[PDB]
């Protein structure tokens, strides 16, 4: 049996330690897991224009990933309209 | 470039010539490397020893437009300036 | 009726016929040491070793390359309890070796030094395997060094007993269980790291083996310390 | 090392990783807190460290650690309590439990991010609740709680004078 | 404070409650013997998780013998600072200084038992 | 530098004659490597030995738990004390302890444990009195008591 | 206490019997994972068990 | 052959000590059925011993 | 005298092998007894039926 017998070089097999990513993980799920209060960055910055004396919209006001298909259309129907 | 000596392996510094034919390196222990460069090829031609003085700061190279000096710093004794050709 | 064969490993046979045993010639004849039987060919007598209590008996029969413990060898033992693998031992290194047993429980070690009068290549040492310097008098150079202790920073153990009485080039037998240096981990990561923290040290890992039959969750690692250029 | 701007050594605690470490009010001796519980006692050589003693091992893991300014006393913070030990003989005198909410229960854990200790007795702590809260180690029980934010309260610091400190926030 | 060093396993406030809990829980499903006596039994016979020992028996060393039975069958044990506390859990109108959970096939404790056997070793390092 | 080393039949005190080559402790196994280069390296300067086994655990006990004995006490204040000179030791707390018993420095580091490794690799070719046979001997007798 | 009397006494007998029954040529679903290790890459391709 | 007598003989011994467990005043629940391999499994009412 | 060629012989004919169920067997006793040793008709037939024949 070929499968029972493994050579390894001495440096390669050292990987990341699995009781440090439960480390990790426990630090992420205190900070940032379900249960806290945490919002994002773009709404965050985005008070600051609510109050202003003239109003505007949010810093960045395009969402990247909402839509990919439904941008074409929305190009395509634009381009109908001015025929 | 295909091999490079080991005393190189930690620098703190790197700053090139005006020409590319030297290069100059400054290590994380007290020293300075002046590498000859020719078409593609390394060649080690001084190294300076290391300064006297207690480490205050991280160090910092600068080289003459002329190519004839050399000047560093990081230690308590004051900036060394290192004349090249000799 | 019984026939013998010849093993790999220098002073161990293995025994067939009624009985498939691992044994070892017996180096004080007529005597059992922990109720072990013994069976005699033609004026030779070799003693049973038991794979299911013993792990450097499950670890040659599970086919290690080396075990390094030949005749005539001076082995430090880690971890002697009531001796049952240092009897053994004590047969393979012969009349020219030396065992030095070292166990810090009181009450395994009453169990050594009735041994230790019937042998008189066994040298006990009731003391604290963390502590080498405090049993360095007894200690003379050694060729092996196997430990058994099953205790969390067992590496650091071998790592101090290695600097101090282990010669250079010699080599290392450690047996490291899963659950004890970490409950929660998976066997196959706490391996890996002890790898890992092996090679801090001047210790080169050269095989490892899982003694996966007899027992569960438990390595043996082989390695050389301080290996010549 | 800052001459040589290298590391010296890096030495293996064998007690998996590693959330505080501590100095005594002497620089001679150090203080590790692991992922295992348990509290390490390490002596500082001329050229190395060398490990020492262990302290009694705690059910879980050790976030935080402070000294008793005389270093005969210790406070260690963990989820839902705080540990007082004696550093003669390393046993736990006192368990101080921390309620979840503030006058309250809550199935989210209690963290205590930092602990702070003075010469007087008294144990100061400051916990995922938002809450600092006092302690007095000789009865071991819970004197005077503040609540100061609507998130975690993550970092103490106590001047030499013990007549002013500070504390640090999630909401900064 | 003042506990005779000889008792090292000595269990916190904490570790304590549980310990007792489960000993009362032992009682009502017919898993527990009660006395020193009956605890080395169960050792001889090999039917035993773990042992219970009281701290403050007036002289020690009248149950010292069940450590040493213990290391040989691997049996994990444990001591709780006062036998009144024990002999209450163990259902008892007087004081034991030594208890031990029986081995039962179908039992419904095997779940918290087994977390009480993984606590034990824990301070055994 | 006197050095200090421990065996059963007695005590043994060395002096190293190339102090240089203690200053580069990665070097220095290559020293130990024959008998020919570890006697260049170090010397046998004074032996003391034990009688017998019942003198020797009243010697090894207060060894081990940093005290030293009468007998110790002659020895080192002639060996070691009239001469003026380094005492390597093992143990930090023996150092430690012989400081305020006797007048005495006493040196302990990473090249003083690699010294040890050395003249125990060494062990036969070192001292010339001592007997094979009479060094196994007192092994037994030392570690059954 | 006959049952118990009796189950003791054999149970000893099963350990006499695996003393000297080493379950030798064992073929199971169970198989070991032997591992080598090679300083040097050249050597782990070149690798041969036998 | 022995080990497999040994199985059935510690069921046997536990199910007598069940059925021992029974002649008990106090209230019981049974809280599983026997079977051939267990013994059934009851619960009894908690009061302490005068 | 060279024996590799009869070794050989003798250490490869005799092949024998005890059952799986003998020493599936074996390996259960060895583990230990203790705790941390050892290891057509649904509801919606029944509602639905109930509904539309006696509902």
């Amino acid at each position: 049996q070929n499968k029972s017998y493994l050579a390894v070089r001495l440096k390669d097999q050292d990987l990341r330690d699995s009781r440090q990513q439960a480390a990790q993980a426990f630090i992420h799920n205190s900070l940032y897991g379900p249960g806290t209060n945490r919002t994002t960055v773009n709404k965050f910055l985005s008070l600051a224009n609510k109050r202003l004396p003239v109003k505007r919209a949010a810093v960045q006001f395009l969402n990247n990933a909402w839509g990919i298909q439904k941008k074409q259309n929305a190009k395509r129907f634009k381009r109908r309209w001015m025929v | 470039v295909s091999k490079m000596p080991a005393f190189l392996r930690s620098a703190l510094q790197i700053l090139f010539s005006e020409d590319s034919t030297k290069l100059f390196v400054a290590s994380n222990q007290g020293a300075l490397h002046i590498v000859q460069l020719s078409g593609g090829s390394f060649k080690h031609l001084h190294a300076f020893q290391p300064q006297s003085g207690t480490v205050e700061a991280m160090c910092l190279l600068a080289v003459s437009p002329d190519g004839n000096w050399l000047a560093a710093s990081g230690t308590s004794a004051g900036v060394h300036v290192y004349n090249v050709k000799q | 009726n019984v026939m013998v064969e010849p093993h790999r490993h220098e002073g161990v046979f293995i025994c067939r016929g009624k009985e498939d045993a691992l044994v070892t010639k017996n180096l004080v004849p007529g005597e059992s040491v922990y109720g072990e039987k013994r069976v005699s060919i033609s004026k030779i007598e070799y003693r049973a070793w038991n794979p299911f209590r013993s792990k450097l008996a499950a670890a040659i029969l599970g086919g290690v390359d080396q075990i390094h413990i030949k005749p005539g060898a001076k082995v430090l033992y880690l971890g002697a309890a009531s001796g049952t693998t240092v009897s053994h031992v004590s047969d393979i290194v012969g009349p020219d070796g030396l065992v030095y047993a070292v166990e810090f429980s009181h009450r395994s070690g009453r169990d050594l030094i009735n041994l230790a009068k019937k042998r008189t290549n066994i040298i006990p040492v009731i003391e604290d395997a963390r502590h080498p310097h405090k049993y360095r008098m007894l200690i003379a150079m050694v060729d092996v060094i196997f430990a058994d202790v099953a205790q969390p920073d067992q590496t650091r153990i071998v790592a101090l007993n290695a600097h101090t009485f282990l010669r250079n080039g010699g080599h290392f037998v450690i047996s490291i269980k899963a659950n004890c240096i970490d409950s929660t981990a998976s066997a196959e990561a706490v391996f890996a790291s002890e790898v890992k923290k092996m090679q801090q040290e001047n210790m080169k890992p050269q095989e490892q083996l899982t003694l996966e039959p007899y027992e569960r969750d438990h390595a043996v690692v082989v390695g050389v310390y301080r290996p010549p250029p | 090392d800052l001459q040589a701007l290298n590391i010296k050594y890096a030495m293996d605690a064998f007690g998996g990783p590693i959330w505080s470490m501590a100095a005594s009010p002497s620089g001679s001796q150090l203080l590790v807190g692991c992922e295992d519980g348990s509290v390490k006692l390490f002596q500082i050589t001329p050229d190395k460290i060398q490990f020492e003693r262990n302290f009694d091992r705690q059910k879980s893991r050790i976030l935080s650690l402070s000294w008793h300014p005389s270093g005969t006393h210790i406070a260690a913070g963990s989820i839902d309590y705080i540990s007082v030990f004696d550093v003669k003989s390393g046993s736990a005198v006192h368990k101080m439990i921390v309620d979840r909410q503030y006058m309250g229960v809550s199935k989210r854990k209690c963290i205590v991010w930092g602990v702070a200790f003075l010469s007087d007795g008294t144990i100061i702590s400051v916990d995922s609740a938002g809450k600092v809260q006092f302690w007095d180690s000789a009865t071991g029980t819970l004197v005077k709680s503040h609540l100061i934010a609507n998130a975690d309260v993550q970092s103490i610091a106590v001047a030499d004078q013990e007549d002013s400190f500070v504390v640090g926030t999630a909401e900064g | 404070a003042d506990v005779n060093p000889k008792a090292y396993p000595l269990a916190d406030a904490h570790l304590t409650k549980k310990l007792l809990d489960l000993v009362q829980q032992s009682c009502n499903y017919k898993q527990l013997r009660k006395g020193a006596n009956e605890a080395t039994k169960t050792l001889n016979r090999g039917i035993s998780e773990f042992i219970v020992m009281a701290a403050d028996a007036e002289p020690l060393e009248i149950i010292l013998h069940l450590p040493l039975l213990c290391e040989d069958k691997n049996v994990p044990y444990v001591f709780v600072r006062s036998k009144q506390a024990l002999g209450r859990a163990c259902g008892v109108s007087r004081p034991v200084i030594a208890c031990s959970v029986t081995i039962k096939e179908g039992s419904q404790l095997k779940q918290q038992i087994q977390s009480i056997q993984q606590s034990i070793e824990r301070l055994l390092v | 530098m006197l050095v200090l080393f421990e065996t059963s039949v007695g005590y043994a005190i060395f002096k190293v004659l190339n102090e240089k080559k203690l200053q580069e402790v990665d070097s220095l196994w290559k020293e130990f490597e024959t008998p020919e280069k570890a006697n260049k390296i170090v010397k046998l300067k004074h032996f003391e030995k034990f009688q017998d086994t019942a003198e020797a655990l009243a010697a090894f006990t207060a060894l081990m738990e940093g005290k030293i004995n009468k007998q110790l006490k002659k020895v080192l204040k002639k060996i070691v004390k009239e001469a003026h000179e380094p005492l390597a030791v093992a143990d930090a707390k023996l150092g430690g302890v012989i400081k305020e018993k006797l007048n005495l420095s006493c040196i302990h580091s990473p090249v003083v444990n690699e010294l040890m490794r050395g003249i125990r690799s060494q062990m036969d070719g070192l001292i010339p009195g001592v007997e094979p046979r009479e060094m196994a001997a007192m092994c037994l007798g030392l570690a059954h008591s | 206490k006959y049952i118990e009397m009796k189950r003791v006494a054999e149970a000893k007998k099963i350990e006499r019997l695996k003393s000297e029954l080493h379950l030798l040529d064992f073929q199971g679903k169970q198989q070991n994972k032997h591992v080598f290790f090679f300083d040097t890459k050249k050597e782990v391709e070149q690798f041969d068990v036998a | 052959q022995r080990i497999e007598r040994e199985k059935k003989l510690f069921v046997i011994a536990q199910k007598i000590q069940t059925r021992k467990d029974l002649m008990d005043k106090t209230q019981k629940v049974k809280v599983k059925k026997e079977t051939v391999n267990s013994p059934a499994i009851y619960k009894f009412q908690s009061r302490r011993k005068r | 005298r060279d024996h590799l060629r009869v070794n050989l012989k003798f250490l490869t004919r005799t092949r024998s092998t005890v059952a799986e169920s003998v020493s599936q067997q074996i390996l259960r006793q060895n583990r230990g007894r203790k705790a941390c040793d050892r290891p057509v008709f649904t509801e919606e037939d029944f509602q639905k039926f109930q509904q539309e024949y006696f509902g």
